[PDB]
């Protein structure tokens, strides 16, 4: 039926794969029969049948009892027909389990897959809760430093310092350029809708992390003036704003006469903020004026 | 909707309700701004917000 020319057959097959898939138990026969699943389905390209079917793929799955051979190259056509479909996040669990791939082949051709999409999932982690903890998972490899991109990945890892895009504009030229690693730069530009919206989120994604960053901050840097020395519109600002309210902006203090933004000095409860401050401040003051000066008095006991 | 039943009300406390949902969805993140330029964006007059807002 696939040379046929017939896909009107494809939600029959897919249909009966549900049945058959259930009643008995086959580790052999059930991993070398689940590329069906995703094989008419680049035919059929339905959502609701992608979101029936990973949910029916990778429901039960663990280490071993799986052999077709292959099998990595079969993981990267797994969610990558989630990733078409789906945006970004969706390779988080993806791109985050290729670790072992470059421990089973050679790992020549991983400098071009693996240590390619190894920064894409830690890029496109949520700014909450992962960020912190998966950054310490491709940390401690020595592969590492051999990418020509550790510096990016130093610069997305903590305290980023504000910088133009336009030296990076040459970086990601010459990363097209060069095809020693990293190479299918082309492959994820092959589509020309998906590229764009990747690499605008992408500018989007740095630009309210940097952001989120300096919310931290209440050296008020003045948005104002910083739109001023990126050369930026404040409608695309405003647009950021329009990020922000479902990124949780909530908390913040704006003015009706100028544009300056404050993310602190809040009504500021007299039990509540200055109490908790005067409470640590005055605390580890006492504590810390009791130590040092009796240990100097035990010190200056070895004088004598 | 000439001849629409006494379900008008509700069909306005419909319309009041997404009203009250943009409302505390646009001005919310905004301590103090412009009336004018949140009011851009939904393109309507200043009027019947003030009064449904004061309300």
């Amino acid at each position: 039926k696939e040379q046929n020319g017939d896909v009107k057959e494809a939600a029959s097959i897919l249909q009966e794969l549900q049945v058959e898939t259930y009643g008995s138990m086959e580790k052999k026969e059930r991993v070398e029969f689940i590329l069906e699943q995703m094989r008419l389905c680049l035919a059929v390209k339905d959502y609701i049948r992608t979101q029936i079917i990973s949910k029916k793929i990778n429901t039960k799955f663990f280490q071993e009892e799986n052999t077709e051979k292959l099998k990595l190259k079969y993981y990267n056509l797994m969610i990558q027909l989630d990733q078409h479909e789906g945006s970004y996040l969706s390779i988080c669990k993806h791109y985050r389990a290729i670790y072992d791939t470059p421990c089973i082949q050679a790992e020549s051709e991983k400098w071009q897959q693996a240590l390619k999409s190894v920064v894409l999932y830690v890029i496109l982690a949520p700014f909450d809760n992962e960020q912190s903890d998966l950054v310490h998972r491709i940390s401690g490899d020595k592969k590492l430093e051999e990418i020509p991109k550790y510096k990016d990945l130093l610069k997305l890892f903590t305290t980023m310092e504000l910088m133009r895009w336009s030296t990076l504009v040459e970086d990601y030229g010459m990363e097209l350029r060069k095809g020693s690693l990293e190479s299918p730069a082309t492959d994820v530009f092959g589509s020309t809708e998906e590229g764009e919206k990747r690499w605008k989120d992408l500018k989007n994604r740095v630009v309210e992390h940097n952001i989120r960053i300096m919310a931290k901050y209440y050296t008020r840097i003045t948005m104002k003036r910083m739109a001023q020395l990126l050369d930026l519109s404040v409608d695309e600002s405003e647009a950021f704003l329009s990020n922000l309210v479902v990124n949780k902006t909530i908390f913040a203090k704006v003015d009706r006469l100028a544009g300056i933004i404050n993310f602190q000095r809040p009504k500021d409860p007299n039990n509540l903020l200055n109490d908790w401050s005067q409470k640590l401040n005055s605390l580890m003051s006492l504590v810390n004026k009791t130590t040092h000066l009796i240990a100097k008095e035990e010190m200056i006991h070895n004088l004598q | 909707l000439r001849d629409d039943p006494i379900i008008s009300t509700h069909l306005a406390k419909l319309y009041d309700n997404l009203l009250e949902q943009n409302l505390i969805r646009v001005i919310e993140p905004f301590s103090r701004v412009q009336i004018e330029h949140i009011s851009s964006l939904i393109k309507l007059s200043k009027a019947d917000v003030e009064r449904k807002l004061s309300q």
